[PDB]
RNA sequence: GAUGGGGUAGCAGAACGUUGAGUGAAUCUUAGAUUUUUUUUUUAUAACUAAAUAUAGAUGAUAACUCAAGUGAGAAUGGU
C-alpha cells in the first residue's frame, strides 16, 4: 500500500494498494485537475444538506 | 537602579522593601528619590555647540 | 568601616530599627519603590 | 573498546543451544520450554472452564510434591454459648481477659475472638497509644526502616513486588 | 507450492493458541526478533516508501510462542504466517565529527556523518489457519 | 491600522460571537488539515466537523456546541469496549471492570488521543478564532453532560461521614465508570487543579464528538471502526490493575467454591536463607496440580505473591486475544452466533 | 527489545552454589577412565570454573560492568587435589616495597599457617578482571577446610534437594512436569 | 513568601585567603550568633565584619521587615505550650525554631576589589618586586528562618518520594540481541 | 478481596488500527527583496502547490518575512518545532527539505543504539536460575 | 500577504481580545508607546 | 544497478569567514531593528528557531552580487 505522493517529474500520483492489483498520476495546471478535494468540493459537500444515512444502518 | 527597583516591586508584591528608609548609594552619595546639586540645578558647563 | 563616622542617613535607620523592634510602628511594604500602572 | 562495534563483539552471548539445530531441509515446530517464569497468561489447565476446547495435554505428551510450607487445618471448638462467655468476659475486666488469655482459654486463634467482640473504645484506644508512644522512642535511622516495611508490604499486594 | 510436512500442520494450531507470539523478521538479510506493536528503527534509509506505507514482511527465519518454535529451514514459509508493517517516517542522529589526525602533524582533516534511519511499526503479526492447506 | 490590515475579513460583529459561524469553518486551513489527518470520509463536512470544536462552555446553545454529539458518543465508545471486555475477560472483577472501562475510555486517554491527532486549543472562546482550534471555557464550574446514572439519597453523608457504598448498586446508580453522580473575568491568575479538569473534560467530549459525527453521517458501522482503530488499539497491562487484601484467604474461597482440594503452599526452590536478599519459590498446589507460583525475598511475602498469581490467573482467563463481539450480528450476514462463557463473579469471603 | 522487557528480579539475584574439592569431577578431571580413576578438579581447573561463577558469565544476562556474579562455597579444602609436586615445590612471593623483605612460602607451608583455603583464593584471585569488582567477587568464594560450614541453609535447593545431593535431579524434572499443565 | 536581604560590605583591608575563613564561619549561623563569634574572635577583620553584620541587620529589619515577629511567635510557644519547629540543615545541624522570624546567615561570599597600594621590595643585586595592597568585601545574604523550614520540608518529601529499599530490584539489561539466550 | 486501581491508563501505538502523520502544521517564509530568497520564491510557484496537494493533512501557512533568510518551520503533534534555513537552495532542494520536515517526527535526534522498542513483555519470560533444569558447579 | 507579528498570532488564538481589555484597564499602551517621550536626563545635561 | 576514497615534503582545484567599499537618497524595525548568552534545527569552519534581559527610528542592522586587503594564531626562551 502507497499513500499519495508529488513526484517532481511525473505529477501526483494517487493511493494504490497492490493488494489488491493501479499507479494513476494526475498532472495539470489546475488543482481539479490533479484529483484533489479542492474548495469547491468543500462548498459542495457542505450544501448536500439532505444526504442522510439509511436508518437500517444508523 | 529603576531597572531593578520595577522587577522587585513586580515579584515581592507584599513584601515590597521600603527604599526611602535605606542608607545613601556610597557611589554618588545621595538619598532615595533626590537628585544632586550638580543635577538639579543643571550647572554644569556645556559645549558651545 | 568600623570608623567611619556614621552619616545622618545611618542614625535615622538606627531610629527606625528601635521603633520597629520595640513595636510602636508596624512595618509596611514599600509605596515609592516604583511608579507602574498595575499597582499590585 | 574504541568503537561501539568493537563493544558489542566482547559483550556478546550466544542464543540458547535450541536455536542453534537449525533445520537443513523443510520446516520443524520444536519444543523449547524456556527456564524463565510464566506469566499470569498461561492459565492452567484447572482454572479453564469445561465449555473451552483448548484444554490439550501437555506439549510433552503431543511430542513426589516437593516440601509442604504452609498447610493449615481450621478447627471450631467453641460453640455458641461459649461465644456469649467471651463477650461477657471482655466487657467485665478487658485487662484480665485479653484475647491471649481467652485464646488459650478456649482453644481458639486470636484472631478469632477478635471476630467475635471487641474489647470497649477505652480500652481500644488505649492500645493505640501504647505503641503510638512506642513508635516515639524510635530514632531516625529505626523509625525509617520501619517505614519501609510497611510500603514494601503495600507495594507487595499492588504487584509492585 | 512444496506441501508443508505434516508435523508442522498438527503443531501449528498448538503454536497459534498459546497467548504470546513473536517473529525473527529479515530485512535485507538482518534479523529483527519483534512482536506486534514494537518499532523497528532500520539503521538505513528505506528509499521509496513515504510515512503510511504499509510492507509485507515475508521472510521470518523464527516464528515461535513460550513453549513452541517454528524454524524454516532457510525461512518459513510464508503462507503460514502474516506479518505486516507501516512506515512512520524517517528519523536522523547527531551530526558527529571525526577528526583524523596524526602525532606532529598539524592538518587536521575533519569527517561529518549525520545519517537518517527509517522506523517501522509491526502492526500485525498472526498465524494463519493451514487446516485447508 | 492602515499598515497593519487584517489578516482574515470579518465583519465588526465577530469579535462578540460565543463561537465562529459555521461558514468560517470552509475556509480555514487547519480543519481541512485535521479532517484529512484522521482519514474522515467525505461524507461530514467540514461544518459538522468545527461543531465538535465547539465546547458546551464556549457556547450556551445546545446547537453550535459538542453536548448533543459527545453524548451520542460517549454511549457507542462505552458500549464497544464494554462488550469487548467482557468477551476477552469474561471474569474480571467488577471494580477492576470499571478501572479498565476507564482506562480506555476515560477522560485521561481521550485527552491523549485528542494531542495525538494535533488539536490546540484556543486561549479564550470568541468568535474570531479560526474553527480549527478546540475552544472552551476553563472558569465556568457547573459545565457537565447528561448521564444515565442517578444521584444517591447519601451522597453527603458518604463523603462527609466515611459511609460505604458498594460495588453491585455502582451498576444501576452510578455512572459508567463508577463514579457518583453530582458529586467581568480576569485572566491575571495561574492553572488550578478545578481547571485542569475542565481542560480534560473539554479534550474528552471532543473525541466523544468526533465518533458523534460519524456515527450520523456514516452510520453504525463506520463509528465501530473508528472506535476498534483509535481507542481499542491502545494498550493497558490489565495485571497491573490488581490491588488484593489478604489474597491466601480470597484464592482458599476460591478453591472451596469450585469444589477443589484445598490449596497447600509447597517449596519449590529457595536460595540464600540466612542471607540479606534471600530468594523462595513456593508453588501453590490444589492436590497435584499446581495453580500459581511466587517468588519473593521473604517466605511469607512468596506464599502472598504466590496465591496473587493464582488469582490473577483466575480473573485474567481469556478465551482469546481477538474475540467475536455480539456486536457482530446485527451487522451484514455473518455467522451464527456461539454463546460466550459467562462467570459467576468474583470471590466473596473473609 | 521484547525479549528484555519483563521481571529480571530473578536474573540478578545471588545464587548459593556448592562443589566439594575431593569428589571427582568427570567434566573437570584430565583423566576421564576408567570409572576409577576419575580424579577431581585440580586446583587451577577448579578455579578457573569458580572464576567463571564469580563473574556471573554462566548467566544469559551476563555484563561486565553489572556485578551479576553469584556464591560459591567450597568445602573439603584440605583435600585440595594437585597434580606433581606442586605441593612442596611451588613457591609464592610477596613483598612489602623494602628491598630485603622478600618473602617466600611454598604451597604445604601456606596451607598449614592458613590451610587450604588460603591456596585456592589465590588461584582464583588471579583469574578475575582486574578492577574494582574483584575484591567483591574473591569475597563470595567461601572456602572451608572440612564438611562443615554456616551456608548448609543457603545452597540452592529444588524441590527440597540440594543441588549436588544424591537425587535433586529427579527433584528438579517432578517439577517441570507440572509446570506444563498450562495455557 | 520569604524575605530575603542581599548586603555588600565595604572595601576591608585584607585579602581574599585571610577574609574567605571569615566568611565560612558565619555562614549558617544566626546573626546572633554570628555575632558572639566576632566580637570573641582574634582575627583583626572579625571587627569589621561585626560592625558590617549589624548594618545588614539593620537593613533587613527597615527596609525589609524581617525579624519583626518575634512578641507573636513567643506567645504560641508559651501561652498555647506549642510544640516548637524541629528541622535539620542541609549539613546535617539540628535545631529548634520558636521563632520562624529570626534572622540568620542563608549565604556569604568574598571578592576581591580594587589594589589598596603598592609596596616595592628591595631584595638582593639591586632587585626590585611591586607588592600589591588588598582590600576585599564581603556579600551576606540576610533570610529568616522560614526558609530553612521550607527547605527542610522539601528534602524530607525527597526522601520519601524514592521509595522503599526491595530486596531483589529489576535491575535493566542493556543489550539488545536478536536472538533468544534462554 | 480485590480493589481496583485508578492509576493507570491505556497506552496509544501511532500506526497499529490507526496511523497519524506527526507533520500537522508547515510555515513557509519567504522574501522578495532578499536575495537568498529567489530559490524559496520559485519553489513555492512550481513545486509547492502540487506538494500541498500531495499532503492534504498537512496546514501549509505562507507568509512574508523581509530582511530575513527563508525558512521552512514544521509543527509537529508533541509540540516540538522544526526549522530548516533553505537559503541560497534551489526550488528542488527545498522540495527535499520539505520532505525531511513531512518524514520527520519532532523527537530530538538519538545516536542509533538499538533498533527495536519494544513495551509489551517477553513471549519468553526473563531468565531465572530457578526455573530451569538446574547446575551444577 | 504581509508578514504575520506577534499580534496577528494573538488574535488568532483568541487572547488579544483580552490583552485589550487589560492593557486599557491599566491604563497601558495598546500597540503603542503611549504619550510618553524620550529619556531626557541625559540629553538635560548635554550629553553628545 | 558507472568508477574512485591513508598520507609528510610538495603541486593543484573549490569554498567559508574577518575588515572596508559600490548597488544604497535601497530593504526592514515598539506589531521589537539590535542585544558577546542560552536553546533549537539544517551535512554545519556556517547560519537558523525559540527563550530570557535591556530599549533603538538612525552616527542602527541587513540579503544578494561585486570590489580592495593592515583578512583568519595552542606554538618564534616572541611582545603588551
Ligand atoms: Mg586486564
Ligand atoms: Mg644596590
Ligand atoms: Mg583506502
Ligand atoms: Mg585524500
Ligand atoms: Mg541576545
Ligand atoms: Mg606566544
Amino acid at each position: 500500500k502507497q499513500v499519495r505522493r508529488f513526484i517532481p517529474g511525473v505529477g501526483v500520483q494517487d493511493e494504490v494498494d497492490f493488494s489488491k492489483v493501479g499507479a494513476v498520476v494526475r498532472d495539470g495546471k489546475r488543482a481539479g485537475d490533479l484529483g484533489v478535494r479542492t474548495r469547491s468540493d468543500w462548498e459542495v459537500i457542505g450544501k448536500m444538506k439532505s444526504v442522510l444515512p439509511k436508518v437500517k444502518a444508523l | 537602579a529603576a531597572v531593578e527597583a520595577r522587577n522587585e516591586d513586580w515579584m515581592l508584591g507584599p513584601l515590597a522593601p521600603r527604599r526611602e528608609l535605606d542608607e545613601i548609594t556610597l557611589s554618588n552619595g545621595n538619598f532615595f528619590g533626590s537628585l544632586s546639586p550638580t543635577r538639579a540645578l543643571l550647572e554644569s558647563e556645556v559645549s558651545e555647540e | 568601616p568600623s570608623q567611619f563616622e556614621v552619616t545622618k542617613d545611618r542614625k535615622a535607620i538606627k531610629a527606625r530599627q528601635s521603633k520597629f523592634l520595640s513595636g510602636e510602628e508596624t512595618w509596611a511594604p514599600g509605596k515609592v519603590n516604583a511608579f507602574l500602572n498595575s499597582k499590585i | 573498546q574504541s568503537t561501539a562495534n568493537r563493544t558489542k563483539r566482547m559483550l556478546n552471548i550466544p542464543p540458547h543451544e535450541s536455536f542453534l539445530n537449525v533445520p537443513v531441509e523443510g520446516d520443524r515446530i520444536i519444543f523449547n520450554p524456556p527456564s524463565s517464569e510464566a506469566s499470569v497468561y498461561h492459565t492452567p489447565f484447572k482454572f479453564l472452564p469445561r465449555s473451552d476446547p483448548r484444554r490439550r495435554a501437555n506439549i510433552y505428551k503431543l511430542f513426589d510434591l516437593p516440601p509442604v510450607l504452609y498447610n493449615p487445618t481450621k478447627s471450631y471448638n467453641v460453640t455458641p454459648e461459649q461465644v456469649e462467655e467471651i463477650r461477657e468476659l471482655r466487657a467485665k475486666d478487658p485487662k484480665k481477659y485479653s484475647v491471649t488469655y481467652l485464646s488459650n482459654k478456649y482453644n481458639c486463634t486470636k484472631v478469632f475472638i477478635m471476630m467475635c467482640t471487641q474489647a470497649p473504645r477505652e480500652h481500644q484506644e488505649q492500645h493505640k497509644l501504647a505503641r503510638a508512644r512506642t513508635a516515639e522512642n524510635w530514632g531516625p535511622r529505626r523509625a525509617a526502616a520501619k517505614l519501609d516495611a510497611r510500603r514494601r508490604k503495600e507495594m507487595l499486594h499492588r504487584g509492585e513486588i | 507450492q512444496p506441501p508443508i510436512s505434516q508435523q508442522v500442520k498438527e503443531l501449528l494450531p498448538v503454536l497459534a493458541a498459546q497467548p504470546g507470539h513473536y517473529t525473527t523478521i529479515h530485512i535485507h538479510g538482518k534479523p529483527y526478533l519483534v512482536t506486534e506493536g514494537d518499532t523497528v528503527k532500520l539503521p538505513f534509509k528505506m528509499p521509496g516508501v513515504a510515512p503510511g506505507d504499509v510492507l509485507r514482511l515475508n521472510r521470518a527465519s523464527v516464528i515461535g510462542s513460550r513453549d513452541l518454535t517454528l524454524q524454516g529451514a532457510p525461512y518459513v514459509d510464508e503462507r503460514l504466517f502474516e506479518c505486516r508493517a507501516i512506515v512512520m517516517g524517517t528519523e536522523s542522529e547527531p551530526m558527529r565529527v571525526m577528526i583524523k589526525k596524526k602525532r606532529r602533524c598539524r592538518k587536521k582533516k575533519h569527517v561529518f556523518s549525520k545519517h537518517k534511519y527509517t522506523v517501522l511499526r509491526i502492526n500485525q503479526l498472526k498465524i494463519n489457519d493451514v487446516s485447508s492447506l | 491600522n492602515d499598515r497593519f490590515p487584517p489578516l482574515e475579513p470579518l465583519p465588526p460583529a465577530a469579535e462578540s460571537l460565543p463561537s465562529p459561524l459555521p461558514e468560517r469553518a470552509l475556509t480555514s486551513a487547519k480543519l481541512a488539515a485535521l479532517h484529512a489527518r484522521l482519514n474522515l470520509s467525505p461524507k461530514i463536512p467540514l461544518q459538522t466537523l468545527a461543531r465538535t470544536l465547539v465546547d458546551a462552555s464556549a457556547d450556551e446553545n445546545p446547537q453550535f456546541n459538542n453536548a448533543n454529539l459527545a453524548f451520542v458518543g460517549q454511549t457507542l465508545i462505552n458500549y464497544h469496549i464494554a462488550e469487548w471486555l467482557l468477551c476477552k475477560y469474561p471474569r474480571l472483577p467488577q471494580g477492576i471492570l470499571f478501572s479498565a472501562m476507564k482506562a480506555y475510555a476515560g477522560p485521561k486517554p481521550l485527552l491523549q488521543i485528542a494531542r495525538s491527532w494535533g488539536v490546540d486549543t484556543a486561549a479564550v472562546p470568541g468568535g474570531e478564532v479560526d474553527p480549527g482550534l478546540l475552544q472552551f471555557d476553563a472558569l465556568k464550574p457547573g459545565v457537565a453532560i447528561t448521564n444515565f446514572g442517578y444521584k444517591r439519597t447519601e451522597l453527603a453523608y458518604l463523603e462527609k461521614f466515611k459511609w460505604r457504598r458498594g460495588m453491585a448498586s455502582r451498576v444501576v446508580l452510578d455512572d459508567d465508570f463508577g463514579d457518583v453522580v453530582r458529586s467581568d473575568v480576569s485572566y491575571d491568575r495561574y492553572g488550578n487543579p478545578d481547571t485542569r479538569a475542565a481542560a480534560e473534560r473539554a479534550h474528552a467530549y471532543f473525541v466523544r464528538a468526533v465518533v458523534g459525527a460519524i456515527y450520523a453521517h456514516c452510520g453504525r458501522e463506520a463509528a465501530k471502526a473508528f472506535v476498534k482503530a483509535h481507542i481499542m488499539s491502545r494498550t493497558l497491562d490489565i495485571a497491573k490493575l490488581f490491588e488484593f487484601k489478604y489474597p491466601t484467604r480470597e484464592l482458599a474461597a476460591l478453591c472451596a467454591r469450585e469444589d477443589f482440594e484445598p490449596p497447600v503452599a509447597r517449596l519449590l526452590s529457595e536460595t540464600g536463607r540466612q542471607s540479606r536478599t534471600p530468594v523462595f519459590v513456593v508453588g501453590i498446589y490444589s492436590g497435584s496440580d499446581k495453580l500459581g507460583e511466587g517468588a519473593a525475598s521473604s517466605l511469607d511475602h512468596a506464599r502472598f505473591k504466590a496465591a496473587m498469581n493464582a488469582l490473577k490467573a483466575w480473573y485474567l482467563y481469556s478465551p482469546g486475544e481477538n474475540p467475536r463481539v455480539p456486536s457482530d450480528m446485527l451487522e451484514e450476514g455473518a455467522k451464527p452466533w456461539t454463546p460466550a462463557y459467562i462467570d459467576m463473579g468474583e470471590v466473596i469471603s473473609r | 527489545m521484547s525479549q528484555t522487557v519483563g521481571a529480571t528480579r530473578l536474573a540478578y539475584s545471588r545464587v548459593w552454589h556448592h562443589i566439594s574439592a575431593v569428589t571427582p569431577h568427570p567434566t573437570l578431571s584430565t583423566i576421564k577412565a576408567p570409572s576409577e580413576a576419575i580424579t577431581p578438579p585440580s586446583l587451577g581447573r577448579l578455579a578457573s570454573r569458580i572464576a567463571t561463577i564469580l563473574m556471573g558469565k554462566h548467566k544469559p544476562i551476563w555484563d561486565p560492568s553489572t556485578d551479576c556474579g553469584d556464591y560459591v562455597v567450597v568445602t573439603n579444602c584440605a583435600g585440595l587435589y594437585t597434580t606433581g609436586h606442586k605441593k612442596w615445590r611451588k613457591t609464592y612471593y610477596r613483598h612489602n616495597t623494602r628491598p630485603g623483605s622478600l618473602q617466600a612460602i611454598t604451597m604445604d607451608a601456606l596451607m598449614e599457617k592458613h590451610g587450604g583455603a588460603e591456596v585456592l583464593r589465590k588461584a582464583v584471585s588471579g583469574m578475575l578482571p582486574k578492577n574494582r569488582l574483584r575484591d567483591k567477587r574473591l569475597a563470595r568464594l567461601k572456602a572451608f577446610e572440612g564438611d562443615a560450614h554456616p551456608y548448609k541453609e543457603n545452597l540452592v535447593r529444588f524441590g527440597g534437594k540440594v543441588v549436588g545431593a544424591p537425587g535433586w535431579e529427579e527433584a528438579v524434572k517432578a517439577i517441570r512436569e507440572a509446570d506444563m499443565e498450562r495455557l | 513568601t520569604e524575605r530575603k536581604l542581599v548586603y555588600k560590605t565595604g572595601y576591608l583591608p585584607t585579602s581574599v585567603k585571610k577574609l574567605v575563613h571569615l566568611s565560612r564561619q558565619i555562614r549558617g549561623k544566626t546573626v546572633s550568633e554570628a555575632l558572639v563569634q566576632m566580637q570573641f574572635s582574634k582575627k583583626k577583620m572579625a571587627k569589621e565584619v561585626k560592625t558590617e553584620l549589624l548594618r545588614a541587620e539593620a537593613k533587613a529589619i527597615v527596609t525589609r521587615g524581617m525579624g519583626l515577629g518575634k512578641a507573636a511567635a513567643a506567645a504560641a510557644q508559651k501561652e498555647t505550650g506549642a510544640e516548637p519547629v524541629k528541622i535539620q540543615t542541609k549539613d546535617g545541624k539540628h535545631l529548634e525554631i520558636r521563632d520562624p522570624t529570626r534572622i540568620y546567615v542563608a549565604e556569604t561570599f568574598v571578592n576581591k576589589g580594587f589594589t589598596r597600594g603598592v609596596e616595592l621590595d628591595y631584595r638582593a643585586r639591586g632587585r626590585v618586586f611591586k607588592m600589591n595592597k588588598p582590600t576585599t568585601t564581603m556579600t551576606v545574604v540576610l533570610k529568616e528562618e522560614k526558609t530553612r523550614i521550607r527547605e527542610h520540608q522539601e528534602r524530607v518529601a525527597k526522601k520519601l518520594r524514592q521509595g522503599p529499599w526491595v530486596h531483589l530490584p529489576d535491575r535493566p539489561v542493556t543489550s539488545q540481541r536478536q536472538f533468544y539466550s534462554w | 478481596t480485590v480493589k481496583a486501581l485508578t492509576q493507570i491508563s491505556s497506552a496509544g501505538r501511532n500506526g497499529v488500527g490507526a496511523f497519524v502523520l506527526q507533520c500537522k502544521k508547515l510555515d513557509i517564509h519567504y522574501s522578495d527583496w532578499a536575495g537568498s530568497s529567489r530559490g524559496m520564491n520559485g519553489f513555492i510557484k512550481s513545486l509547492l502547490p502540487k506538494f500541498a496537494a500531495a499532503n492534504p493533512q498537512i496546514e501549509f501557512v505562507v507568509s512574508p518575512r523581509p530582511a530575513k533568510h527563508p525558512i521552512l518551520m514544521g509543527h509537529y503533534i508533541n509540540g516540538r518545532t522544526k526549522a530548516i534555513c533553505v537559503r541560497n537552495m534551489e526550488p528542488l532542494e527545498i522540495l527535499k527539505k520539505a520532505e525531511l520536515l513531512r518524514d520527520a517526527s519532532g523527537e530530538k535526534p538519538q545516536k542509533f543504539k538499538k533498533p527495536v522498542t519494544s513495551t509489551n513483555p517477553s513471549v519468553r519470560g526473563v531468565w531465572s536460575p530457578y526455573h530451569g533444569q538446574g547446575m551444577a558447579v | 500577504p504581509r508578514r504575520v507579528t506577534p499580534v496577528d498570532k494573538e488574535r488568532m488564538v483568541g487572547r488579544w481580545k483580552v490583552i485589550q481589555k487589560e492593557l486599557q484597564k491599566r491604563e497601558l499602551p495598546v500597540l503603542g508607546t503611549g504619550n510618553h517621550g524620550k529619556y531626557v536626563e541625559l540629553k538635560w545635561l548635554g550629553s553628545k
